């Protein structure tokens, strides 16, 4: 509630708020019959203790004990009665003008000695003639002062310090110092030593903070309260929260100066200023809905594909295929179509491991089955010639077939385990990608097992063009080891591309453009094997 | 506080002299005021008087009837402060009662022992 | 350099070291003349105002200066006759008094006032009374009285200042003292009064530099002479701990004023016993023959391996083939290499090796014995109808040739992978405990050894199928019967061994790792090499 | 430092009188003090006044030679420090020079301006 309290009581004292936040006002002022003459400073307590007003202020009180100690001693002094002699008045006249000069901050001094009140008051520093006019103790203090008169110029604020003086009743009587105070300022407005202590803070901290994590709105002063006084080296800085990424911001945006406000802006996803477009990628539709539909459509087609074949079995043509090895395929490549729809979402770690689990085994499940079938041609042909048929259909390659899932198999349960415990340490796999514009994106790393993986794959392939350079002249009724032929060779040269391409260019690539570049290569070899081992078989009988 | 000691027993006639001897054994020596007070309430050849104002340069605070009377200045203050029995008079014959100022006590002039003496004609 | 000045400065001075060590002295003894005027005042020449030796003296320099300042304006009193009347007298003392009872710690002071000397002056503090006798505030060193012995006092000192006359130099003072001795004597660091910085015997001259952060102060570095009085500071004495290295808190030897060792409780750890904890014990007997016994083994394979290539006839081993002996006798060798291994400082290169031997021996090993354990099936089942395939080295070897391939990929990948974390974490020369809170250098598990382990299993599962399956065949020299009992062995032995391995990997000791490492080798391998090759020189 | 604007012109006989004020236009009033630099060295009738203490309770400082003289005065916070020029003599004539001599004047101040004053019989 310290805060609230100053602008409620600005409407209690007309002109001040000017002179406070504009010092020099006083000058062109001419009404004001009398000035502010008590102002509530009792938030803190009743008068700063080891205030911040710099040792200053405590050598004053210091020299000020001195004096009413040197005082408290002709109280008591033997025959120290007098009648006021001349001496004594030269004294008397002397012993508090002296305070004036040990110290570069006391005005005007007096002292009262009511016996012939005797009162004599200075002008002001480094210029003082005296001039003569005709219960409570331990240095009370009061309120800051204003010279009435008709006015309140230039000296404006000067506090009224005093103590008072016993004797062998007291003396009614008191010695003033006045302090002047222009050339002090506030404790910053935000520590706890002054007017202002933690307080007068208007929409800053509690309002400007607490959303605004690390809002920093002090740095070196924050909230400038009253000023009035000077403006000295603390440098009072206003609306100075900062806040880094938080939702509030730097806010340089409206009701600026005073009237602060405009707490929350400059906040979005990322620490920068008016907006979102900075950090984030942008993020297209064009390029990002009709490639999922079409991915969906084809997926759907493959089904009905494996179906057809299903409902189709008489057709010697696949008799020669195999229905079990031709529905094998189809699976396989349908299981090979998920490293597309996988990166239509966030990349999250289960995703960003689904993604090898599905490539490796749709690469191990599709050509592993061909070129077991081209294998199977070659090894009856050279049979044939020398009275040995040993090989069969399904029964004798789906076995075979069997010891390379389990490799697989094998190698990805290593693969995953592995990976799922330096997540303690270190993730690795949700990383950041610039591109050349000062802009973050969101992406899958590369583990340096993917660069194993894609060579597997190219050594493996090599078997079966080898097989493929073999059987060249063996009379085929359908023609199908030439077909498949193709379906390794094309294999063997587009994912080497597309390998080395997503490597190299890895992180200079937007999101969308590696999306692109995925179904690109997904629809240039994995449909074509599709389309190339099963279309002729309802056609060319 | 302070722990007083009151010695001036001893049969004494007047004109005779004796000593009464404060001592401010707890506490320092001329920081504290003397007076004694008295029973006796009837004085008519006035009674015992103060000495020192507050602690400068130890003063003779008589009140003009007892300058030629019991010698109180003592040797120095700053010390067992004696009480002497200058033109000794019967009234004498009562018991003495030493006390202090300064203020900062429950009591404030308290006595914490007694002496009883006896003097005649 | 300082401190060798002060350790020079005591002895020019009889009786005066034990004041410092002891603030008394002439509470027991106190017979000398007029000495301690001056022993070192401030390093730095003198101080004016600075090093901050609390805020008293500051108040008490400032009220000096004020006082001084109400004379100073009793300077050119218009028709000031002065004549020194009982008032006049009064109020210069008055105010002399009035100085004194304005600060906790001060004592007697005095006035000139060479109108005549009209000197005045009293006593210390809360005891004052009026004695008469018949620039820029400059310092003093410490004083002491010198009237007779040296007493209580102990190092007050004579600040005072002047006043100048006009109508010249008025030839007057204003000498007021401070009691000292209720004073905190620096701290012997960062340099003040007395002390500039170091300011004791070798606080780190020795100790320091060897070890960092040696923590010689914590509060009071090194607590020097001191004497004035015991501050609640706490001045800490040797208390550089400096934890690890040879400068430690050293609580050995020469303890005392002179305490310039510090040189103790360094060995391995930041500990202070011997080595001991941070390295646990090492035995010979164990770890010595251990090695030479298996260096043996090796020479005697190696000659053996010689001794088949000079025997090519006597066809009892014409069955197995020379190609595939030979590669055995081989494989058997890079088998024996994961103890001589371990017979040094775990280092990251050799912690690799471990497993780059370890794969590639087994794989060879029981992946030819495998292999022909295949060969006799297929060609059994074969020839009961018109055909024998298979044919020795130039078919079985190529057929092992995958394999191999297989895992030198799968090596190149691991050892790829485990190449590229070291940026951010080794995980590879690991420490562990054994209930006793002793540490020692260890290879940890990397989560794929799991996977090896099982790899094995599961390969050597199809040979003991195989066994299975020959077990009527017509043998001339009952190889196949002797292959199974090395397959089952390996089947058996490793598990345990592996198992074993793996669960007490913290717990176990290092050379009780290289004991189970040998006895598993020996255990296994051994057999293998000496149940496929002795039969060929015997039972013919 | 500070300029002083001496302004005394003007033909003046014995007994007439005039007020040239050494104003400190570049500092504030009675903290220095004057004496009066002249060219002529050998007046044999007196020499010129000075007066004020500089800040300590402002005295007469003639020297029981020119209070019959040149007198001089100041009304606190009056910077303009004139000398009425009481009783002149023929001597009078020369070039007056006020000074500095309050601090940082070993061999007393220095003047910023002259006046060529002219007096006769
Ligand atoms: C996945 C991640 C990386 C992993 C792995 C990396 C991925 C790929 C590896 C990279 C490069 C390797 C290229 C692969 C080339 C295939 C070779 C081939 O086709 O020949 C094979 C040789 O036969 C075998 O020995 C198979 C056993 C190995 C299975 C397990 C391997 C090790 C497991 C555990 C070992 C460690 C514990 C198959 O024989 P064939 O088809 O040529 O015909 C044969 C042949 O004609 C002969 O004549 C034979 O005699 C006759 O019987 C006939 O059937
Ligand atoms: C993406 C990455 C994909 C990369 C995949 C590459 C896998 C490489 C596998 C190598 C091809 C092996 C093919 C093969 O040999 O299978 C046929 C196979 C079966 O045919 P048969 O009728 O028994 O005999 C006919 C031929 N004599 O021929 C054999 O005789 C071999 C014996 C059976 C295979 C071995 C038995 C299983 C091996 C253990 C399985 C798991 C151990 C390995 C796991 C961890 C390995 C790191
Ligand atoms: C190993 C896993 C991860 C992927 C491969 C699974 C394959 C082998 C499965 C998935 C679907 C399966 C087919 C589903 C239905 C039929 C029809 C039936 O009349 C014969 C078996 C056959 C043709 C199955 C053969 C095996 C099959 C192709
Ligand atoms: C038959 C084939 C095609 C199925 C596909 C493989 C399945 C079994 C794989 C693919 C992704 C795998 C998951 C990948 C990551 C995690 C997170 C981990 O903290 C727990 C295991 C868990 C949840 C795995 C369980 C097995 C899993 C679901
Ligand atoms: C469905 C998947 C996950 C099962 C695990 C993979 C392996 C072990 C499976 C997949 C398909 C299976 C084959 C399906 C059909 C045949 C033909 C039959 O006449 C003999 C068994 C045989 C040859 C099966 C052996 C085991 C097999 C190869
Ligand atoms: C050959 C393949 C198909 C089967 C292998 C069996 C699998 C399921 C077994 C073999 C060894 C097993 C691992 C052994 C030890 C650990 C370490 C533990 O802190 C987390 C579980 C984890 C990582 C196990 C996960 C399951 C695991 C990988
Ligand atoms: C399709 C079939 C053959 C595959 C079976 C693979 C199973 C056994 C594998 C795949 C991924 C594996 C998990 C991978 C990671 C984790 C997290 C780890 O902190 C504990 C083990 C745990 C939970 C593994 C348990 C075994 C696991 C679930
Ligand atoms: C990576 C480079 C430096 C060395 C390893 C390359 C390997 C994987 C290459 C080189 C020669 C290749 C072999 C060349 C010829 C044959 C014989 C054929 O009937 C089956 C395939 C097979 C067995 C090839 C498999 C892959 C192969 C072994
Ligand atoms: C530049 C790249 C991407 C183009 C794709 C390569 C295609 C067009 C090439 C690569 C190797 C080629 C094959 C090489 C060998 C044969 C065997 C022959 O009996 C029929 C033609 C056939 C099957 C070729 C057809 C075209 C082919 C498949
Ligand atoms: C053999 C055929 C299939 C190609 C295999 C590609 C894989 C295994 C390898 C071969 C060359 C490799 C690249 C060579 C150089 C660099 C530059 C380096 O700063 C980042 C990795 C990067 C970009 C490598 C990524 C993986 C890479 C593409
Ligand atoms: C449109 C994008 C996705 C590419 C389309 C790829 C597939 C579907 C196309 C491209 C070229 C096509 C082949 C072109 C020529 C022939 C010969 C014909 O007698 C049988 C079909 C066959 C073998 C076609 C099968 C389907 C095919 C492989
Ligand atoms: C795969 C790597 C790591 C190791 C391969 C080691 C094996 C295959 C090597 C090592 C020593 C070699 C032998 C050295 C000498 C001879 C004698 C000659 O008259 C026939 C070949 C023969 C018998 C070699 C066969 C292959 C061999 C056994
Ligand atoms: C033929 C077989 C048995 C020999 C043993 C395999 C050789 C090729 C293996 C064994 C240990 C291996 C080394 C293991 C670790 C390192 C440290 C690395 O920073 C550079 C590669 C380097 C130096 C490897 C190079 C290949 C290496 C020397
Ligand atoms: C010296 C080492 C490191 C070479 C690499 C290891 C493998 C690939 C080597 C070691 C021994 C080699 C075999 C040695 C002898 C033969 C018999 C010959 O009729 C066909 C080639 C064949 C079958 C070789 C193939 C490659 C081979 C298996
Ligand atoms: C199949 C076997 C026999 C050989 C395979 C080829 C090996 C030597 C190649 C294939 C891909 C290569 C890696 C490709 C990319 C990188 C990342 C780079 O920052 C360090 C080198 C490193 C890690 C290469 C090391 C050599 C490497 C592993
Ligand atoms: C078996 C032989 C023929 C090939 C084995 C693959 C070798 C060449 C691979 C395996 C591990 C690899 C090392 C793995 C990590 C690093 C650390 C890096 O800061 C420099 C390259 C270096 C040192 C690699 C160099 C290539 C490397 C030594
Ligand atoms: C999936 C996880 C549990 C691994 C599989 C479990 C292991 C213990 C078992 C299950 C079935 C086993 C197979 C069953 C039968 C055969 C055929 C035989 O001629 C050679 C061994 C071989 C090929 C076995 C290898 C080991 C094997 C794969
Ligand atoms: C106690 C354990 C650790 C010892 C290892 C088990 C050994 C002793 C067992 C396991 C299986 C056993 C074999 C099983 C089958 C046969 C085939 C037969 O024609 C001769 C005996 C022989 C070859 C057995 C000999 C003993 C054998 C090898
Ligand atoms: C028991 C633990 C320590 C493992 C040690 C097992 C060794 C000593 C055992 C395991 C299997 C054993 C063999 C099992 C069967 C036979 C066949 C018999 O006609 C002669 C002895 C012989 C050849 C045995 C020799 C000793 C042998 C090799
Ligand atoms: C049983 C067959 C597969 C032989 C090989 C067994 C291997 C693969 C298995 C069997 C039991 C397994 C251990 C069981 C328990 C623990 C304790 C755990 O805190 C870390 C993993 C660890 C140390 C496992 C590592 C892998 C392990 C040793
Ligand atoms: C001593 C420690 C290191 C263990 C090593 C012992 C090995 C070398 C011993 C133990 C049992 C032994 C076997 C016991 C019985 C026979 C039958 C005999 O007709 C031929 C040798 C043969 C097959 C022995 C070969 C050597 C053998 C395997």
């Amino acid at each position: 509630d310290g805060t609230i309290l100053a602008q409620k009581l600005a409407e209690e004292v007309p002109m001040d708020v000017a002179s406070y936040l504009y010092t020099g006002d006083s000058h062109q002022l001419k009404r004001a019959n009398c000035s502010g003459r008590y102002e509530l400073a009792g938030l803190p307590g009743k008068w700063p203790a080891l205030a911040s007003a710099h040792p200053s202020l405590h050598r004053a009180l210091d020299t000020l004990t001195h004096a009413t100690n040197f005082l408290n001693v002709m109280l008591q002094s033997n025959k120290s009665r007098e009648q006021n002699l001349q001496d004594d008045l030269d004294w008397y006249q002397a012993l508090v003008w002296s305070l004036l000069e040990g110290e570069p901050s006391i005005s005007r001094a007096a002292i009262t000695f009511s016996t012939a009140p005797q009162v004599f008051l200075q002008a002001t520093r480094e210029e003082s003639r005296i001039l003569l006019q005709d219960d409570k103790s331990h240095f009370k203090w009061s309120p800051p002062y204003l010279e009435c008169e008709n006015g309140s110029y230039k000296p404006g604020w000067l506090v009224t310090l005093s103590s008072a003086i016993y004797g062998l009743p007291e003396f009614r009587g008191v010695m003033k110092v006045d302090i002047n105070l222009q050339k002090v300022d506030i404790d910053q407005c935000s520590s706890d030593g002054w007017f202002s202590g933690t307080h007068k803070c208007h929409l800053n901290n509690s309002e400007c903070m607490p959303i605004k994590g690390l809002g920093f709105v002090l740095g070196a002063y924050e909230c400038i309260c009253k000023a009035g006084f000077y403006h000295p080296g603390v440098l009072p800085v206003n609306n100075f929260r900062r806040r880094g990424p938080d939702q509030h911001i730097s806010g340089s945006t409206k009701d600026v100066s005073e009237e602060a406000y405009v707490c929350l802006p400059c906040r979005e996803g990322c620490p920068f200023c008016a907006d979102d477009s900075p950090c984030f990628v942008q993020e297209d539709k064009y390029l990002r809905l009709a490639i999922i539909s079409f991915q969906a459509l084809c997926m759907l087609l493959d089904f009905v594909s494996m179906l057809v074949v299903y409902h189709f079995r008489k057709a010697k043509s696949i008799r020669a295929s195999g229905l079990i090895l031709l529905e094998t395929i189809l699976f396989g490549s349908l299981l090979l179509y998920f490293p597309v729809v996988i990166l239509y979402f966030e990349p999250s770690t289960f995703r960003c491991i689904l993604l090898r689990w599905a490539r490796l085994l749709g690469f191990a499940t599709v050509y592993g089955t061909v070129t077991l079938k081209l294998h199977r041609v070659l090894k009856v042909f050279l049979s044939r010639t020398a009275q040995r048929i040993p090989y069969m259909t399904g029964g004798r390659v789906m076995r075979m077939l069997a010891v390379i899932l389990l490799v697989v198999f094998w190698f990805l349960i290593g693969w995953t385990s592995s990976v799922c415990q330096n997540l303690e340490k270190q993730i690795s796999l949700i990383g950041q990608g610039k591109t050349s514009d000062h802009l973050i994106f969101n992406m899958c790393l590369i583990d340096r097992w993917d660069y194993m993986t894609a060579v597997a794959e190219f050594l493996f392939l090599l078997w079966g063009v080898y097989l493929c350079y073999a059987v060249r002249t063996v009379p085929s009724a359908f023609h199908e080891p030439r077909y498949m032929a193709v379906a390794v060779h094309n294999e063997l040269i587009i994912s080497a591309i597309f390998h080395t391409i997503r490597f190299v260019l890895a992180s200079r690539l937007q999101s969308d453009w590696m999306l692109m570049l995925y179904f690109a290569h997904t629809h240039l070899t994995v449909t074509v094997t599709i389309g190339l081992l099963l279309i002729p078989k309802f056609s060319h009988s | 506080e302070v722990q007083l000691q009151e010695s001036g027993g001893g049969l004494v006639q007047a004109g005779g002299s004796l000593r009464l001897s404060c001592a401010a054994s707890g506490s320092i020596g001329n920081i504290y005021i003397m007076g004694w007070y008295r029973q006796t309430p009837g004085p008519q050849r006035e009674l015992v008087a103060t000495i020192r104002t507050v602690r400068w340069t130890k003063y003779e605070d008589y009140a003009d009837s007892v300058k030629g009377r019991f010698t109180i200045s003592d040797d120095d203050a700053k010390n067992t402060v004696y009480l002497q029995m200058n033109s000794l008079k019967p009234e004498d014959t009562a018991v003495y009662y030493c006390n202090y100022k300064d203020y900062n006590a429950p009591s404030d002039g308290y006595w914490g022992q007694g002496t009883q003496v006896t003097v005649s004609s």
